[PDB]
Formats: structure tokens, C-alpha cells, sequence
């Protein structure tokens, strides 16, 4: 039918590494207004990624040209550097609003499980906080706060809904810490998190799925790595 | 410079 | 001036992995209908094998998901591989068609020196080679004879101005040799070609360049490579 | 599949 050929479609481009139609392909059958499977999700979640960290990675790479020549002076030079970053922040800025406009229009009101529902605002508390990451003032600040509520509602069905070693819910713990130390500034804060995810996660090692036992232990291995890189 | 890694 | 910034936001384009910018920003440089620099042939030369190397890998990645559907004989599925494939292979016509305009109203009659004419008649072999590499019939004919003349082109002017150990004389020599091999269905004609331009750089290993012995160094073990796959 | 290398 429509939906298994459009997933088909999203799986070839996938293979093809043509992620803009990967993410065409499933924003159709997100705007089918049902429960996305596992796998849906999943393809939705690696087109997105995929479209938006060329320009996460492209904004990096000229920022660090821009501070380079800061130091220089070369100012025909940044005058040239600034306005390639800020068509950069365009594109971050249109990619994030697509996002999350079928999160809000179709996907989190036609999610019905616990584990969609957090999968579904934790991408809504990832892609307002790429929103924050390279804003200033008022743009960062309000950011920032579209994504700390998305979070917390994540937060709150996972800890009602998930075992504390659901990749979905260890995936949140680690996204929400890098948020509270990237985008808040708080180290005290991101420590505690990551921290307080990995113990709850080593104390009910016996609630690992067979179906995402090597899932879970990636990300308990990423919780790690943050830690280690932030005492 | 990033210090940080998320789910990827 | 307009042509320096040109070159910079090549730069800068090139760093960001954002390679259809880097390709708007040469062909500006080349419509000036100016000799190019060194520097700025090679930046062309990137920007264009970049925005058809992403084409030509999609398209052998579709190709063998295709091969495998055929041996399964899933025909809903081989509908849409086809279509999708012969939608890159739209695009790769319309990149070497691209390339191949620049080159035949700005780059070539331009061009003054020895090195810049088989550069451009090179390339020109190169992009009509693409043209051909997934073409059937009537069209894989064209393009192979287009090809063809090109290399001769290059190779009558590389064999009258350049040493043997010059990275453009090997270059040509090389993807010349491919040519023979993949489009003309001819391993002997490849061989001889490839084992020619490297027994010749061998002779007079006393014109290597300071500039380019590393470049030239690396040429001749990739004729070496091909003579390791092709007997 | 592809037996051949070319300028890159
Ligand atoms: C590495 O991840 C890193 C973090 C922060 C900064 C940095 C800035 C980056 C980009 C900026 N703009 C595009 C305008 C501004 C930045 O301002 C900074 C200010 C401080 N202060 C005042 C202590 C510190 C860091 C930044 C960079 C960097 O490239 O400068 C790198
Ligand atoms: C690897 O590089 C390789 C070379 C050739 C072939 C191959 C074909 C590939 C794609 C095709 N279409 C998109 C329609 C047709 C192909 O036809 C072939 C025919 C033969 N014959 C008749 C001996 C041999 C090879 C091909 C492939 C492949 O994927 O089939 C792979």
C-alpha cells in the first residue's frame, strides 16, 4: 500500500545517503495521522538527524574560520564569513521549524503508547534545543525554554511509563544533561542527570529487552563519556 | 568546541 | 576584488562540506573568461567531482538494490528502484552538462598554457566518461565517442608539453586508461595505455617537480592499481 | 561492481 511503499521510498534514499527525500518520504506518513511503528519512528528520526547535522556541522566549521580571523583581523574576510554562517542558521532555523511542526501537528497528537509519547517530545526538546544552540539573547533564551518543557514532559511519562533502561528513556537522560550543560550552562545540573539515569539503569539491569540490550549499554557508555568529560 | 555527545 | 572573494567563499564553501556553493562560486571565477590560477582550476575540480561523486554513488547504490530485487523478482519494489534511479540519473546528466557548458564557452577558449589546455580537455573526457557510465544505446555511443575525442585532445597536447611525470600528463594517462576499461570494454587497450604513461614517468623520474612529485608519486601507484586489478 | 581507480 501508500505507507509500506513511502517506507520503502525512505529505506532507499536512506541506503542512496539522499536524507531530504528520506525526510520527504516519512513526513508523508507522519501526516497519515496514525501510530508510526518502531521502525517509522526510527527512519523519521535518522532522515531529520541526518538533514540538520550537515548544517550543525557546517555552522562549526565556519564559526571556527570566524574566530580564527577574529584573531587575525582579516575584516573583508568576516564580513563574507558572518553572512555564510547566518544562511547556515537560516537553514538550522527552517529544518527545526519543519520538525517540529509535524511533531505538533501530527505525531505527539496521534501518539497513544508511553514510548512513542516520549520519543515524540524528546524530539521536540532536541530540536528546540539545536534551535538554541548557535541563538543569542532573546532567541537562545526562548529556545532554551521550548526545549527544557519539552524535555520535562518527555521526563515525566518516561518515568512513569519506561524501565529506567529503555533506550528511549536512557536516550532522553543523555540528550536532556547535554542540554543542561550546552544550552543552560550547568554543569552541576547535566552531572546530575546523566549520574541519577546510568545508577537508576545499573539498579534494574534486570528490566534489559533482548530486543535493546546493546542499545541500552551504547547509551549508558555515552552517559559515561559525558560525565568523564564534564569532572 | 564541543565537550558534550548526544544520542547519534 | 570580486575574483579574490569568489575564490575565498570557494574556500570557505569547501571547508563547510557545502559543495554545490563551492561549484556556484568557481563558475562565477570561470565565466570571468580568464585564464584560472593553479589554485583556482584545482577548487573547480573538487567542487565539480564532489557534486557528481554523491550522483554516481547513489546511482551504483540503487543499481545493486536493484540487481538484488531482480534475483527476488519483487516487481512493486523494482518499479520504484527504477524510477529512483533514473531520477539520480537525471541529475548526473544535468551536473556533466553543467560542467561541460563552462568548459566549452568559458574554461577552453581561454585557456593559453599547456598544463590548463589538457586540464580542460581532461575534464571534458571525465564528465562526457560520466555521461556514459551508466548510459545504454545510443546515448552510452555519443558520450563514449565525445569522451574519446576529448582524451585525444589532451593527450596529443600532454604528449607535445608536458613531461611524463607531470600530475596532469599522469592524470589524463589514468582516468584515460579507466575509460578504455570501463566504457570501451577493452583491458588490453587499458593496459597498454596505463603500463605506457607509467614505463615513460619511470624513464625520466629526473622531471619530477619539488611542486608535484607527491601528486605524481601517487598517480603512478594508482596505474599500478588498476594494472593489479585489470591482469 | 567496480574494478578501476580514477583522479580523486
Ligand atoms: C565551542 O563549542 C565553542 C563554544 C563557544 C564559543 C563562543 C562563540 C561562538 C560563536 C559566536 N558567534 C557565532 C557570534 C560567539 C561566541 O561567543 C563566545 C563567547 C565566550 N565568552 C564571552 C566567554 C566564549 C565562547 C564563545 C566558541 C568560539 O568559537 O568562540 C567555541
Ligand atoms: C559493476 O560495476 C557492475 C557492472 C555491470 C553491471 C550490469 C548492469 C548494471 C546496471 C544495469 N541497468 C541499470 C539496467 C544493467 C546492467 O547490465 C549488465 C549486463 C551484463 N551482461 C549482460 C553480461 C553484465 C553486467 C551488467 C552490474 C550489475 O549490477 O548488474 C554491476
Amino acid at each position: 500500500d501508500d505507507r509500506e511503499d513511502l517506507v520503502y521510498q525512505a529505506k532507499l534514499a536512506e541506503q542512496a545517503e539522499r536524507y531530504d527525500e528520506m525526510v520527504e518520504s516519512m513526513k508523508k506518513v507522519a501526516g497519515m495521522d496514525v501510530e508510526l511503528t518502531v521502525e517509522e519512528r526510527n527512519l523519521l528520526s535518522v532522515a531529520y538527524k541526518n538533514v540538520i547535522g550537515a548544517r550543525r556541522a557546517s555552522w562549526r566549521i565556519i564559526s571556527s574560520i570566524e574566530q580564527k580571523e577574529e584573531n587575525k583581523g582579516g575584516e573583508d574576510k568576516l564580513k563574507m564569513i558572518r553572512e555564510y554562517r547566518q544562511m547556515v542558521e537560516t537553514e538550522l532555523k527552517l529544518i527545526c521549524c519543519d520538525i517540529l511542526d509535524v511533531l505538533d501537528k501530527h505525531l505527539i497528537p496521534a501518539a497513544n503508547t508511553g514510548e512513542s509519547k516520549v520519543f515524540y517530545y524528546k524530539m521536540k526538546g532536541d530540536y528546540h534545543r539545536y534551535l538554541a544552540e548557535f541563538a543569542t539573547g532573546n532567541d537562545r533564551k526562548e529556545a532554551a525554554e521550548n526545549s527544557l518543557v519539552a524535555y520535562k514532559a518527555a521526563s515525566d511519562i518516561a518515568m512513569t511509563e519506561l524501565p529506567p533502561t529503555h533506550p528511549i528513556r536512557l536516550g532522553l537522560a543523555l540528550n536532556f544533561s547535554v542540554f543542561y550543560y550546552e544550552i543552560l550552562n550547568s554543569p552541576d545540573r547535566a552531572c546530575r542527570l546523566a549520574k541519577a539515569a546510568f545508577d537508576d539503569a545499573i539498579a534494574e539491569l534486570d528490566t534489559l529487552s533482548e530486543e535493546s540490550y546493546k542499545d541500552s549499554t551504547l547509551i549508558m557508555q555515552l552517559l559515561r563519556d559525558n560525565l568523564t568529560l564534564w569532572t | 568546541r564541543r565537550r558534550a555527545v548526544s544520542m547519534d
